[PDB]
């Protein structure tokens, strides 16, 4: 159970380093989806002044 | 259609059937309380929900022992 | 944990019915006001073995990426965008000097690592090699923050946990390097 | 029915292997070993020879207790009933909640709470 | 003061930071009113509900109907099932339409 | 996690159930092949109770109702001992003593039932002996 | 085909017609049986388990444990397919259209790397915030013990 | 008294006794659970004379580091 | 105190042997436990320092000035109670055994005063669903103590059966307030009060409108009052109402933040509808308990116009109207445990079948009262007339205050009714007065040795032998001359309630 | 005198789950790795010639929500849930087919329809009373009447 | 009898029942519908309650049973699972042996006494 507990940290650092990379991804699919959402409301309501 | 109280036709004639009817009414409030909780990704809604499960079983167990009480009651003459 | 979310793949197909889930796709690339960056394309395995490299590599850019989420203020997604291309560059830099470095040695850990549940116990021998190459051709090195030296998990001489089953490659890759190395 | 009852004889014998003697896992870490390298890992004969021998592991254990349910039918006279209601409570469990209490302090004492790895 | 909104990871959920921003300004000493929270308060009920953004996806649903805009044209491309989220379908170079395994992992 | 393969387990385990009822509804001889002395309806002497032979026409002790009623409170103090399980590291100390805590109150019930003997059946009914006492005049 | 329906619609067409407590007590486990396999798919697949741990195996065979002893003694095809039916038209539990039609979805992020479950959360919780309510259970419980005892055993 | 029952607060030792002959269900399961808060109170003891407790774990999410943000910071730029 | 001494009574009293003196002897451990709670609560809560309000325990619990006024209240009714079970009520060996036949008696009562003393204080939504079935809980145990008697288990059935129900609409109303904002916390609830479904918080009230049995809801706890030992029902009657008309009063303080006026016309309808039963139910009854049920409806009647109204006067007419209403029900319930010794002894018509649970039981079973014992008639009529609201009684002020309460909020049909309803109640109180006197005159020389108290055993022949015991006889006395004299401190006790704040401050 | 005949019901156990352990390990295994070989059938099933040695991948077990953001991740790289590539820069497909799943937050069947779990005092006022829902349809319409300013 | 059957305290004498609008047998032909009114209490020791003679749970340890290792009809009167009165009725294997050897002579009546104890 010591030794878990050190395989735990191993692993939670390891976690940590790759979090920016796999989050730097997922913050530009978030602002990429989030364009395509408003490019297609001022398309569909464009007819609107 | 249950304005008109449908639910009193589906409740059975017994005392047993009443105590059902508590527990059968008591789920579905537990239930929707893991409904919300898992939508807003809260622990405090399953925290709630732990614990109406556990004290609908305190009231199902007292409920009980009065009904049993009750039955043995009238069975009661133990003259032999 | 396997709970079921509104954010990815659920367990069973039964989930999939009773939400109406659809799987939507957004064709629409990113505007060309946002300068364009390379994806990292690694899988899960060469990540997980890569991490440790990544970590002494891009420390910098990954704290900097990070204190920019801080000190947005909830804003983090659009404040963020230049600060976090270096980390994907950073990290692609790592794999791609992995590849050109340590191929074998690269490949085999992280075939261990899909051979063994993706768990750094089971491949100790092949992360040895890995790690002691890394170290003379690129002068990275894999450190546990917040512990002393001698007492990291992946320098134990004698593990309490071991893995059950052998990796053939990377037990004749092991006595390899006892006779290629320990002269 | 009958077959339910002897499900659950195959089974709770495998839950007493699972939880008591280590499941799948070998009896000998070397002779596992040795026997499974004279197959190649390239080929999908070794992971049949891993899959029987890992379940052979199990089956040897889980069959001692299958064993042993036949084992005691043949020796234990049956057991009233009265006698065996005050037994699970009067005994077993009062041994059972000492217990639940005692892990968790021998753990606690020596820095050793659990954590899934 | 208590937590609420904990998510099933032990941190702040998605709408925790809202409800933090409504008692931040509630329990506040620089206001003689609670007017300026109006808005806050509206906020952390939109992201646990989103009232107000299913109500406008609502009449953009509806004014196309009114104007005849093609919905395959205007809306995304989605898959039902999950085994076929193929790799023609992904874009992959050269990848079949064939199904993908959803078994086990 | 994917389920897919655990899905298909549990569908097969119903069709099994159709399985076992209907192969003994096809396998089975006719009544007329066998004997034809009548169906199971009919012939109401195989279709009644077994009394050994004899044909013949629940007051339960109070003891055994305690039991399963007890069960309950019992149950529900081990059921939420559940969460415990899985949190034991991040709780630390602080619910370990929380926890004891816990399962002291209840044990107080323990002892309160221990003390009242409330389990055993008792005889109360018989098993009397009385002394003999002369009553000289 | 959302199959869920047809299971109601025949506890709900037993429910109508059960004379004895046979099966008043069937209408019970019916009545899990949905409310737990809605649980496994869709919303909690803990709470679904939590349920059949404490409801099936604890507090529904204290019922048919307690019928065996109480006692076991002792309307037309038109009106009930006309009252089910009037039943099954309307089921929409809430008017707000928009979020009945309407779907949503979630955005996943990697900030949480350590990933446990929700078990581990709510013991976290229960344990360390919320220990005056998990006290008071305890409390609730003993209270149980004896209240059974004093109701039930005779002398 | 060759047989009497002890009376706990004159006799102690003997009171334990009677308990551990005729109630061997009750005394061991007392016994046992004892055991387990006894051993809690000597983790002080284990403190100062077997090995530190180990350093905790790193679950607050990504290590922020305590600072401004750098300035000079350049490299893998568009 | 009050939960570390309970676990040692409950381990104490399954170890000593099963008998009268132990059971009556442990009923007066319990009575000090009481005591020693009230002691220590006293001391370190004030109400100079509580008047802020002051989150207990992770803010689950919120403890304020007028809840403290009323955990104190709730522990000296709980001593005046534990009198009865601990010394004797009569004297007569026969009658009073049943108080000591149960040794879980007073282990019960203990865990319902820990069940009421945090009711009011209550600030989650999840203790308060815990808290209210640990007091719902322990009221039927309580009504089922004597389980021997087949009237007492047929009302613990049919009290769990309504409470049961009354607990899952309580339940619900949570579950639904959760599904709306995701927040337990009442506090946290304030802040979205103006952006939830103000009619879920309505609906937790009509849960709790139930437990204090009010119309349309009113029938079950005139059958439950009318069956359960008097001794039983002088504490379910009293009790639950003590906290949980603290509890509906502050749910209705936060209300009126947002001052909906559907909210107040429903629950007026309630009150309009519970004064015209309350009135009109008891004018055609037979039993005593019945008609002090009838009773209890009307005076909850008149205590939630009183929470209703809900200004700063509202305070000051419930406070007080909640203590004087107390000590006149206890007072009224210990005389009818007493004056059972003066009923007659056949040597017929009419077959009136009584038991040892309720030897009083008919109204007309207190005939003649004044010519067997002149004074303890005079404090029956006396704690009648407060009832009937005659000044300068303790009883007078309650109605007084009630109508300033209700009438300075525009409550004018309500005042109306309930003078109405206060006067043709006043038939039905005017009758236990008829027999307890009107027949004194025809009867004043008569040769009675048929009582019950006839029955006693002659000591001495020499000595003065005293026929009712000594701690009851200073309890009635001491509270009829508090209702009686109130006049003379009731400016210092009114001014004692102006300064019990519920976030008025300024 | 050891039996033999005895012990052959045994050793048919034992072959039980020999039996049923060696397929799950051996047909799990291959079918996993068969599908991490490429994105489409003609790569599965045939073996190039010049393709080294052939690494099975073990099926994975005792995961947490990474691993099911790690799967989607490798189904968009690779085409399936557990592919292999270690690529330092992903294809341009990569960055147009994140898969968002949409769903409803509709409440059970169960809630919705049972004969007696339907019925509570809040849930015929969120069925048949209009209060709750005329007072929230103010902010969905004040959020157009507002696009003048 | 048969099928059915039907004071620790003072009896107390009631006498003129009356309520505020009036006297019991002024309303007496009402108070069927009253229930409150019911001068007969459910708890009263000399409550008339005519219950059947329900016979005890008479299990028939018949012949066809393990336990009977010949031909036994054990019949057990019970109350709850402790025995109160059982009832053996012997005489299945009643064959006569002691008629029947009245017809002959001591060598052929021999045979007989080998067939009473089995073992
Ligand atoms: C175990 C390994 C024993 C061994 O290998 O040699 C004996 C064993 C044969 O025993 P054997 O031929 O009867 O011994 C010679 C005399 O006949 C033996 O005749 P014996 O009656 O004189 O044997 C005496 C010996 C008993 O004989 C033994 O030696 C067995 C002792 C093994 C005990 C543990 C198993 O002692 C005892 O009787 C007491 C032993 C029991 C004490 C309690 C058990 C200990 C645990 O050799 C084998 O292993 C082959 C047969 C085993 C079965 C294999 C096939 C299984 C069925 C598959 C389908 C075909
Ligand atoms: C794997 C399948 C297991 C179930 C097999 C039985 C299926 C038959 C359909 C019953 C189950 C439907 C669920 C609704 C309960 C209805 C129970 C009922 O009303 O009685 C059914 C049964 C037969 O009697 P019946 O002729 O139908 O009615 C008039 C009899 N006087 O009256 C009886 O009590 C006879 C014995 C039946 C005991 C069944 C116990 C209750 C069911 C629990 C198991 C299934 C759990 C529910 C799963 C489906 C939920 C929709
Ligand atoms: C016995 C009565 C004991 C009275 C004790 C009352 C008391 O001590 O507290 C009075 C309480 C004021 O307390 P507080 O404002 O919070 O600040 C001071 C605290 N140190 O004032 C309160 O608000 C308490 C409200 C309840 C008061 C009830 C009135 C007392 C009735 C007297 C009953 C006497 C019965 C006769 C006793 C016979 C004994 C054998
Ligand atoms: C009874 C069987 C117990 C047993 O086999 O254990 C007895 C002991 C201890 O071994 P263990 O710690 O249980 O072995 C587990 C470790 N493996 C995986 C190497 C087997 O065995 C001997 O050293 C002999
Ligand atoms: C090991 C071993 O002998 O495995 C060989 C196996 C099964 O062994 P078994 O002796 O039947 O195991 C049963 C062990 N009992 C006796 C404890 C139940 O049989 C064959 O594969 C042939
Ligand atoms: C799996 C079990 C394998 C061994 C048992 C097979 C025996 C069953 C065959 C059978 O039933 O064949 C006989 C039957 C019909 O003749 P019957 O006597 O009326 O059938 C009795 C069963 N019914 C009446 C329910 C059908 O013929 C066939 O339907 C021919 C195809
Ligand atoms: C330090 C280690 C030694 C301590 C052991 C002393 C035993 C006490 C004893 O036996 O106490 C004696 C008493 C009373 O016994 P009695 O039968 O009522 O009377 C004695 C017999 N007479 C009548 C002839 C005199 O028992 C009790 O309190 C009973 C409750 C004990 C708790 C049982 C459950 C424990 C659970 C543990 C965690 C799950």
């Amino acid at each position: 159970n010591r030794e878990k507990i050190e395989l735990k940290r191993e692993k939670l650092w390891a976690r940590a380093h790759l979090m920016p990379l796999l989050q730097a991804e997922q913050d530009r699919n978030v602002v990429r989806r989030t364009f395509a959402y408003y490019k297609r409301e001022g398309e569909i309501m464009k007819d609107v002044p | 259609m249950d304005l008109i109280l449908l639910m009193l036709v589906a409740v059975g004639l017994n005392i047993i059937d009443i105590y059902i009817m508590i527990e059968i009414l008591i789920m579905g409030c537990t239930v929707n309380t893991i409904y919300s909780a898992s939508l807003d990704n809260d622990m405090i809604g399953l925290i709630y929900s732990l614990i109406q499960i556990i004290i609908a079983g305190v009231e199902s167990a007292i409920g009980l022992s009065i009904l049993v009480n009750y039955n043995r009651i009238r069975n009661s003459e133990e003259i032999e | 944990s396997s709970t079921h979310t509104n954010d990815s793949l659920n367990s069973s197909n039964y989930v999939d019915k009773l939400k109406d889930t659809h799987f939507v796709f957004e064709n629409d690339k990113l505007p060309s006001e946002i300068p364009d960056v390379e994806e990292v394309g690694a899988t899960t395995a060469p990540l997980l073995s890569a991490a440790y490299f990544i970590g002494a590599k891009c420390q910098d850019y990954n704290d900097d990426f990070m204190l920019c989420q801080k000190e947005a203020k909830g804003n983090g997604p659009i404040d963020c965008l230049k600060e976090g291309r270096r980390v994907t560059r950073c990290a692609s830099g790592v794999l791609k000097d992995l590849n050109t470095h340590c191929s074998d040695e690269f490949r085999l850990h992280w075939q261990c690592l899909s051979f063994s549940n993706l768990e750094y116990k089971n491949c100790r021998k092949a992360e040895s090699l890995l790690n002691k190459c890394v170290f003379e051709k690129m002068n990275l090195v894999k450190k546990i923050p917040g512990i002393p030296e001698d007492r990291q998990i992946h320098l134990k001489q004698n593990p309490v946990l071991k893995p059950v089953a052998l990796h053939q490659d990377s037990e004749v890759a092991f006595k390899k390097a006892q006779n290629e190395n320990s002269i | 029915f009958f077959l339910s009852e002897y499900c659950s004889m195959v089974l709770m014998s495998t839950l007493t292997a699972i939880f008591f003697f280590g499941g799948y896992l070998p009896f000998s870490n070397t002779i596992h070993h040795l026997i499974l390298n004279l197959f190649d890992q390239h080929s999908i004969y070794y992971f049949i020879i891993e899959g029987i021998l890992l379940s052979g592991y199990l089956a040897i254990k889980a069959n001692f207790f299958m064993f042993s349910f036949v084992w005691i039918r043949a020796a234990a006279p049956r057991l009233r009933y009265d006698l065996l209601i005050l037994f699970c409570w009067y005994v077993l469990l009062p041994i059972v909640f000492a217990i639940v209490v005692f892990a968790p302090g021998i753990l606690y004492c020596f820095d050793a709470l659990p954590v899934i790895i | 003061a208590p937590l609420q909104q904990v998510g099933r990871h032990g941190g702040p959920n998605k709408c925790f930071g809202e409800f933090q921003r409504v008692v931040e300004c509630m329990t506040n000493a620089k206001h003689d009113s609670y007017e300026p929270c109006n808005n806050l308060k509206n906020d952390y009920l939109e992201c646990r509900k989103h009232k107000v953004e299913r109500y406008k996806a609502f009449l953009m649903q509806k004014h196309a109907e009114e104007l005849g805009k093609d919905p395959e044209e205007i809306g995304a491309p989605f898959v039902r099932k999950r085994r076929f989220l193929t790799s023609k379908t992904l874009g992959l170079v050269d990848g079949d339409d064939y199904e993908i395994g959803v078994e086990k992992i | 996690m994917l389920q897919d393969l655990f899905n298909n387990y549990v569908i097969l385990v119903g069709i099994l159930g159709l399985i076992f009822l209907g192969v003994n509804y096809f396998i089975v001889e006719s009544p007329r092949m066998d004997e034809n002395n009548g169906n199971i309806s009919d012939y109401i002497e195989k279709s009644g109770p077994f009394e050994c032979g004899f044909s013949s026409f629940n007051p339960i002790p109070i003891a055994f109702i305690l039991v399963a009623l007890l069960f309950l409170p019992f149950d529900l103090e081990v059921s939420s001992m559940l969460p415990y399980i899985v949190s034991i590291y991040s709780v630390g100390i602080y619910g370990l003593i929380i926890f004891i805590l816990f399962l002291l109150i209840l044990i107080v019930g323990f002892i309160y039932e221990f003390n009242t003997k409330s389990l055993s059946i008792t005889t109360i009914l018989h098993k009397k002996n009385k002394a003999l006492v002369k009553n000289l005049y | 085909m959302n199959l869920e329906i047809l299971d109601l619609s025949i506890l709900g067409f037993y429910s109508l017609i059960s004379s004895n407590s046979f099966e008043s007590i069937a209408i019970l486990v019916a009545t899990i049986m949905p409310v737990i396999t809605e649980l496994w798919y869709n919303y909690s697949q803990l709470f679904a388990l939590l349920y059949t741990l404490i409801y099936v195996g604890a507090v529904v065979i204290l019922f048919v444990f307690i019928l065996s002893v109480i006692n076991e003694k002792e309307s037309g095809l038109f009106i009930l397919i006309l009252v089910l039916l009037l039943d099954d038209l309307d089921d929409n539990e809430s008017n707000d259209n928009d979020y009945n039609n309407v779907y949503i979805t979630d955005y996943a992020d990697w900030f949480n790397n350590y990933n446990e479950s929700d078990l581990s959360v709510i013991g976290n919780l229960l344990f360390t915030e919320y220990a005056l309510l998990l006290l008071i259970i305890s409390f609730i419980l003993l209270m149980s013990i004896i209240g059974l005892i004093l109701i039930v055993k005779k002398d | 008294a060759i047989g009497d029952y002890p009376v706990y607060y004159k006799q102690p030792i003997r009171w334990l006794s009677y308990h551990a002959h005729t109630r061997p269900h009750v005394f061991y399961a007392i016994a046992v659970a004892a055991l387990g808060p006894v051993f809690m109170m000597a983790t002080p003891l284990r403190r100062k004379f077997l090995y530190d407790d180990h350093e905790p774990l790193p679950a607050n999410g990504y290590p922020l580091p305590n600072r401004s943000r750098d300035k000079t910071l350049t490299g893998y730029d568009d | 105190m009050l939960f570390t001494s309970l676990l040692l009574i409950i381990v104490y009293g399954s170890l000593v042997n099963k008998s009268h003196l132990l059971t009556k002897l442990i009923n007066r451990l319990g009575l000090i436990i009481i005591i020693y709670t009230l002691l220590i609560h006293l001391n370190i809560n004030t109400l100079e320092n509580l008047s802020i309000g002051i989150n207990m325990f992770n803010n689950l619990l919120l403890i304020n000035s007028f809840n403290n006024t009323i955990i104190e209240l709730i522990l000296i009714i709980c001593i005046l109670y534990v009198l009865l079970i601990s010394f004797n009520i009569t004297g007569l060996s026969i009658i009073d055994n049943l108080n000591y036949s149960k040794r879980t008696f007073i282990v019960i009562v203990l865990f319902n005063i820990i069940g009421l003393t945090l009711l009011p204080l209550v600030n989650d939504i999840m203790i308060l669903f815990i808290i209210i079935e640990l007091q719902s809980y322990s009221l039927y145990l309580l009504t089922a103590i004597f389980n021997e008697s087949h009237n007492s288990t047929k009302s613990a059935l049919y009290y769990f059966i309504v409470g049961s129900i009354a607990s899952f609409i309580i339940l619900d109303a949570t579950v639904s307030i959760y599904d709306d904002l995701g927040l337990t916390n009442i506090q946290y609830i304030l802040m979205y009060i103006d952006k939830l479904e103000i009619f879920d918080l309505l609906c937790l009230l009509f849960g709790l409108f139930i437990k204090i049995g009010l119309a349309p809801f009113y029938s079950y706890s005139i059958t439950i009052y009318s069956l359960s030992p008097t001794i039983i029902t002088n504490y379910i009657s009293l009790m639950p109402k003590l906290s949980i008309l603290t509890l509906i009063y502050i749910i209705m303080h936060y209300i009126n933040i947002v001052n909906n006026t559907d909210l107040n016309y429903v629950i007026s309808f309630l009150i309009l509808i519970s004064m015209f039963i309350g009135s009109f139910g008891g004018l055609n009854v037979i039993r005593i308990k019945t008609l002090l049920a009838y009773s209890s409806l009307l005076n909850v009647s008149y205590m939630l116009l009183a929470i209703l109204s809900n200004s700063n006067e509202s305070i000051i007419a419930y406070i007080y109207y909640i203590i004087q209403y107390s000590l006149t029900h206890i007072n009224i319930f210990s005389i009818i445990l007493v004056i059972s010794i003066y009923l007659p002894i056949m040597n017929n018509m009419l077959n009136v079948m009584i038991t040892k649970y309720s030897p009083i039981e008919y109204i007309n079973q207190l005939k003649n009262l004044f010519i067997n014992n002149i004074f303890i008639a005079i404090a029956l009529c006396i704690s009648i007339f407060s009832l009937i609201g005659i000044p300068p009684l303790t009883g007078f002020y309650g109605k007084y205050l009630v109508l300033i309460s209700g009438l300075n909020n525009g409550y004018v049909l309500l005042s109306i009714v309930l003078i109405i309803a206060s006067s043709i109640s006043t038939v039905y109180y005017a009758t236990i007065l008829k027999v307890l006197s009107f027949d004194t005159l025809s009867f004043k020389d008569i040769i009675s040795n048929n009582l019950i108290i006839n029955t006693s055993p002659e000591n001495n022949n020499n000595e003065i032998k005293p026929e009712i015991s000594n701690v009851i006889s200073y309890v009635i006395s001491s509270l009829t001359l508090i209702i009686l004299l109130i006049i003379i401190q009731y400016e210092n006790i009114v001014k004692g309630a102006y300064l019990v704040l519920l976030y008025n401050w300024v | 005198m050891i039996p033999f005949e005895a012990l052959i019901p045994y050793a048919i156990m034992f072959a039980g789950f020999c039996l049923g352990g060696g397929v799950m390990n051996s047909a799990i295994t291959a079918d996993i790795t068969k599908r991490a070989r490429g994105p489409n059938q003609e790569i599965k099933r045939n073996v190039g010639e010049d393709e080294g040695p052939r690494n099975y991948t073990k099926p994975r077990y005792n995961t947490d929500q990474w691993d099911k953001y790690f799967a989607v991740r490798d189904l968009r790289l690779t085409g399936s849930l557990r592919g292999q590539s270690d690529n330092a820069v992903a294809e341009e497909s990569f960055k147009t087919n994140s898969i968002q799943p949409y769903s409803n937050t509709r409440r059970p069947w169960v809630l919705r329809r049972h004969i007696i779990m339907k019925n509570s005092p809040t849930k015929w006022a969120r069925k048949y009373s209009s209060r709750r829902d005329e007072r929230e349809q103010e902010i969905k319409d004040d959020y157009i009447r507002g696009m003048g300013e | 009898n048969d099928f059915y059957d039907v004071n620790d305290f003072f009896p107390v004498q009631v006498d003129g029942i009356e309520s505020s609008l009036g006297k019991y047998e002024e309303f007496a032909k009402d108070a069927h519908e009253w229930e409150s009114w019911n001068l007969q209490n459910e708890d009263h020791p000399e409550y008339p309650v005519k219950r059947t003679k329900i016979r005890h749970f008479t299990l028939n340890f018949g012949p066809q049973h393990p336990a009977a290792h010949g031909v036994l009809r054990l019949i057990l009167e019970l109350h709850g699972e402790e025995i109160l009165r059982s009832d053996p009725h012997v005489g299945l294997l009643h064959r006569g042996t002691e008629k029947l050897i009245e017809s002959k002579t001591y060598m052929q009546a021999l045979p007989y006494f080998d067939r009473l104890d089995y073992v």
